[PDB]
């Protein structure tokens, strides 16, 4: 596996600026760059200064300009509980982490405890409709997506360019009145310094005295590095000369898996007459997606974590919910109205209510309205007939009333 | 297949002049100007060993 | 021979009927259609992901003044920073006071994560409905997959299929399709282009490995803390993260006439609206003589049970004598009934039982047997679950449920008041002639 | 002349006009225990006892009829059915009965005179005046009487004025 180590084989490590180094500010060797944090199950991704995996288990890290290392078993990190490193490979760790808002990446070498807090929001997502904290022991297997362990050439890159020139002020010294450049093994530097006129000059291996600039603040002594790359960060000093030099591919990219979900507990499904209940009772939160199987499907979605009582309405077009990670279920109505359709009246009309509400009012009434019209003028016109009769026999002076005419007109 | 570069002479990106681990300090300036290159994969590739 | 029917677009639910050819045996045809798609011209627009601001490397000049160069990336946003006293781990970067530059720059380009997490913004029309059935033309079996339109027939030892249009252009997919984690979303995305920061589409590729993306995310270099070496920015937080968050719920769950949505082609399946019209070509082959099949006489019908339920509710009895003994189809050529069997082997003498499922209250409706019609009457009774977990076996008529009590209760009060109306103008005439009869004398 | 004077004699105490505003319109009639009083002509009844009742309408007819106590019932006007055609009396002169038919010969009728009966040559009331049409020289009534069945008949001619 020599084949893709090899790339972060050619860069270093380096040191950067953090906020919360455990006391103040300062530069730490763990400054910690991004935490990308997509996976389900709690899978994190950090890129830090320090590289990784450079002998199996190790972390290497910059210390004032001279490299170190410590197995990886004595660093540690947390979000708001803590997490477990799982593996690393150059830049990025890979981690597995709850919750959070921050992430406190810590060491301790000698008795000096080094520490790095950056604000970045780690998050924990879920799989499935049904939200949990923690995965669970059994379920079912749905398809998810977690940062891949391994670490293969995908089409991700991420850019290493040149270091700029750091700056040394131990680098500076004094001689009995004089100022001394010493650089370290094996190393060229460049020296600037304004104390007379302007200079600027370079050395390599060359322990040089100044005769002039008889202070220790005149003189600027930086450091040369050829070999060796830095990540493209915000947080060092570019080099003269547009050159990027290289690039190279990111372990731990995102890949499709397949992760555990829970299984809710089964609802208990009570029947009405176009009527479903549903008692629900959820062990974590939960959701409830159910619609109509008609041309309006008057969806519902409800997040339940608590214990519930839905009772829904269902046609004979039929209804359909999901509960959880359970599959879809179906349910259809048929006729069965309250009451008898063969006979007894005030039965009949309840049937025909509860199985047609509006039509069944219609109809009565424009039966009623019908009956009502005719038995009222079929009344007018018997009363305008029997005026009919009486009005010639009651104008004569007689004041006399036929046989027939008197009782079948009640005349009297 | 690709050729690359070190400079005006053009070779398989399969098989490098330079390794890192022979000289360190040009096998940066050989992947300097190959970055815009579909064969920047395979010098990086054939640069990993000898 | 030439026979053109009308299957209902559901899965599932078997389709019977049966091809009366004069001089011939019926020859039953059982079509159960096992799945029915709709897949739309589907057009890729562009992709979208989280972004991934890219900060350059701070370039600092002491005592100098640095200057502004353009690289035309994405959102590309570049100030120059004056008076500035950076600090390393090893002491001071400069030595002078004042007079000290510093370059940030900044830039948006696609997040390392986008081949495996991204969404797609597609465009919807013109919909090819497409259809497995499952056919029986004569006890002969084939599963068969066609096309909907008004071509494309199959073709098995000889007969021949064409699927009639659909009655209904009813799709669920909007004009514009958002495919996200196998699920498909009826969103109204931006073009490529209107990209706004904060919402969907504020990062846009046109494919998944493209090179040129456009990026509007509200980039805003400030100013660097004094003594530090970071490049500072400000920016919309992304618009695809806040599209997870926002999401209503994906087309498999708010869709209607229950489709199931499906992602790999993007499809609708088993969405029940409309009706698929078919079409049969038959040899003469597959047909039979009258007189080598059982010809039957003097058939009677009784109804056994009778439930007006969404199952088969009903069973009834054909009292028959035929001529000889075999196999003959039986199919109810109205909308009364749906018969379960559509094939009854018969004796010489005997009785038969069927199994229909009809929703009349008082269902009368003529079956066939073999070449014959026969009139089968009775009364049916509710059921009592209320609740089922399958679909209607037949199709619901109007005044299929009302009563006998329910027509009297009609009849004695409507046509009644007619009655009374008609004897109050007869007898209103007769009291008018009678009175004007009486006073013609003078 | 003789004539008038016993339509005069008779019609004295038993006739009595209807006033409106000092107006004399219409003239009701006291037979049978009835009081048969026109619709068209409105007003006060002149009598005390017969203003304070309640005259039931027959408006096809065209006659409001009332219940005359029995201390006035021997008082009133006779009444008949049996009529031949000829010559009858009326309060100015004579009427002919020819075919079914009253006919007044003109010169006189004019708007008040309506409810006059018509008296015969013994002193029954045969007809109630109502209304009157000119036809030619010889006007024709539109009245009321009776017959032997006892159906009170109103005989109406075309275009008829009511008075």
């Amino acid at each position: 596996t020599e084949e893709l180590f090899n790339e972060y084989k050619l860069t270093r490590p380096y040191m950067a600026r953090c906020i919360r180094c455990a006391v103040g500010s300062c530069h730490s060797p763990i400054a910690i760059e991004a935490v990308k944090s997509d996976g389900h199950d709690g899978y994190v991704r950090l890129q830090t200064s320090s590289q990784y995996g450079l002998k199996g288990r190790t972390m290497r890290y910059d210390m004032h300009g001279t490299i170190k290392e410590i197995p990886l078993h004595q660093v540690s990190l947390y979000t708001s509980r803590p997490c477990h490193i799982v593996d690393g490979h150059g830049y990025f760790l890979l981690a597995r982490c709850p919750a959070g808002d921050s992430i406190t990446m810590e060491f301790k070498k000698d008795s000096v405890r080094h520490s790095c807090s950056v604000p970045y929001e780690v998050k924990f997502n879920p799989v499935g409709r049904e939200l949990y904290t923690h995965p669970p022991e059994h379920g079912v297997e749905q398809a998810c997506q977690v940062y891949a362990h391994d670490a293969q050439n995908r089409g991700a890159y991420v850019e290493m360019h040149l270091p700029g020139s750091e700056v040394d002020s131990s680098l500076v010294s004094l001689s009995g009145s004089s100022v001394t450049v010493t650089p370290p093994d094996g190393t060229s530097a460049l020296v600037e310094c304004e104390c007379g006129g302007t200079k600027i000059s370079e050395t390599i291996n060359k322990t040089k005295q100044f005769s002039q600039c008889t202070k220790k603040e005149q003189c600027r002594a930086y450091r040369l590095q050829n070999d060796k790359w830095v990540y493209n960060s915000d947080k060092l000093p570019k080099a003269a000369g547009a050159t990027l030099k290289g690039k190279l591919h990111v372990p731990f990219l995102l890949a499709d898996g397949k992760c555990t979900v829970p299984l809710a507990p089964e609802p208990m499904i009570t029947f009405g007459f176009r009527s479903v209940s549903l008692k629900l009772h959820p062990k974590n939160p939960t959701y409830l997606i159910t619609r109509q199987l008609a041309d309006e499907p008057h969806y519902t979605h409800e997040l339940i974590s608590e214990p519930a009582v839905r009772n829904f309405t269902v046609t004979e077009k039929g209804w359909e919910f999901v509960w959880g990670n359970h599959p879809p279920k179906r349910f259809w109505a048929q006729e069965t109205a309250p009451g008898n359709p063969h006979g007894l009246p005030h039965e009949v009309i309840t049937h025909y209510y509860h199985r047609y509400p509006m039509s069944t009012i219609l109809g009565l009434s424009i039966c009623a309205a019908i009956a009502t019209v005719s038995v009222a003028a079929s009344t007018w016109l018997f009363c305008r007939s029997r005026v009919a009769c009486l009005t010639p026999y009651r104008l004569t002076p007689n004041a006399r009333i036929p046989f027939c005419l008197a009782v079948l007109c009640c005349a009297r | 297949t690709t050729m690359c570069l070190l400079a005006n002479v053009t070779f398989p990106c399969a098989q490098p002049p330079i390794c890192y681990d022979r000289k360190p300090a040009e096998t940066l300036a050989m992947l300097s100007v190959n970055v815009d290159n579909p064969g920047y994969d395979e010098l990086l590739e054939a640069a990993v060993k000898c | 021979y030439e026979h053109a029917t009308t299957m209902p677009s559901q899965a599932g639910i078997s389709y019977n009927t049966i091809v009366n050819r004069a001089g011939y045996a019926p020859l039953p045809i059982s079509i159960t259609p096992t799945k029915i798609k709709l897949i739309p011209t589907v057009n890729l627009e562009y992709v979208t992901c989280h972004y991934k601001t890219g900060m350059d490397s701070p370039a600092i000049k002491c005592c100098g003044s640095q200057e502004c160069t353009p690289t035309y990336r994405p959102d590309e946003q570049c100030k120059v920073f004056t008076g500035v006293y950076p600090f390393m781990w090893g002491g001071a970067y400069c030595f002078c006071d004042t007079e000290n530059t510093q370059v940030s720059k900044a830039y948006v380009m696609k997040s390392d994560d986008c081949l495996a997490d991204h969404a797609e913004a597609y465009k919807a029309h013109t919909a090819s409905v497409q259809a497995f059935l499952n056919i029986t033309v004569g006890e002969h079996s084939i599963v068969t997959t066609v096309y909907v339109n008004g071509e494309t027939p199959v073709n098995f030892n000889g007969v021949k299929i064409t699927a009639g249009p659909l009655s209904t252009a009813w799709t669920p997919f909007d004009r514009k399709i958002v495919q996200y984690a196998g699920e498909i979303y009826n969103y109204d995305f931006p073009e490529y282009g209107a990209g706004q920061p904060g919402a969907f589409g504020d990062i846009q590729s046109r494919t998944v490995s493209s090179s040129d993306l456009y990026a509007n995310t509200n980039l805003v270099l400030q100013r660097p803390k004094a003594g530090a070496i970071h490049v500072p920015y400000t920016q919309a937080p992304s618009g695809f993260e806040q599209w997870k968050k926002d999401k209503a719920p994906s087309l498999k769950f708010t869709a209607p006439f229950g489709c199931e949505i499906y992602t790999n082609p993007i499809r609708a399946e088993n969405c029940a609206v409309g009706s698929i019209p078919l079409a049969f070509d038959i040899p003469d082959a597959l047909f039979t003589r009258v007189s080598e099949t059982p010809t039957l006489s003097a058939a009677e019908c009784t109804l056994n049970e009778c439930v007006y339920s969404s199952d088969f509710g009903g069973i009834a009895t054909v009292k028959y004598s035929a001529s000889k003994s075999g196999k003959c189809a039986v199919h109810v050529p109205s909308g009364t009934a749906t018969l379960k069997e559509a094939a009854v082997e018969l004796t010489e003498q005997g009785s038969a039982t069927i199994h229909f499922s009809t929703a009349n209250i008082h269902p009368e409706f003529r079956l066939q047997i073999c070449t014959s019609y026969v009139t089968c009457k009775g009364d049916c009774h509710p059921p009592k679950d209320h609740i089922v977990t399958h679909p209607q076996y037949h199709a619901q008529t109007f005044t299929a449920a009302v009563s006998k009590t329910a027509w009297t209760w009609l009849t004695s009060l409507l046509g009644g008041s007619a009655v009374i109306i008609i004897i109050g103008l007869v007898l209103a005439t007769i009291v008018a002639m009678y009175v004007l009869t009486n006073q013609k004398h003078n | 002349g003789k004539r008038q004077r016993m339509v005069m004699k008779l019609e004295s105490d038993k006739t009595f006009p209807i006033m409106l505003e000092g107006k004399i319109n219409g003239y009701a009639c006291v037979v049978g225990g009835k009081l048969f009083r026109p619709m068209h002509v409105e007003g006060k009844i002149d009598n005390d006892v017969l203003a304070a009742l309640k005259t039931k309408k027959a408006s096809k007819y065209d006659l409001e009829y009332a219940d005359v106590p029995q201390n006035m019932r021997a008082d009133t006007f006779k009444y008949t059915h049996e009529k031949p055609q000829g010559y009858y009396s009326w309060h100015h002169g004579a009427v002919q009965y020819e075919n079914g038919r009253f006919t007044v010969p003109k010169g006189v009728g004019a708007k008040g005179d309506s409810g006059r009966p018509i008296l015969d040559n013994q002193g029954r009331v045969v007809a109630i005046v109502l209304g009157g049409v000119n036809e030619g020289s010889r006007t024709a009534l539109s009245v009321v009487m009776w017959n032997e069945k006892g159906v009170t008949v109103k005989y109406t001619p075309e275009n008829c004025e009511q008075w």
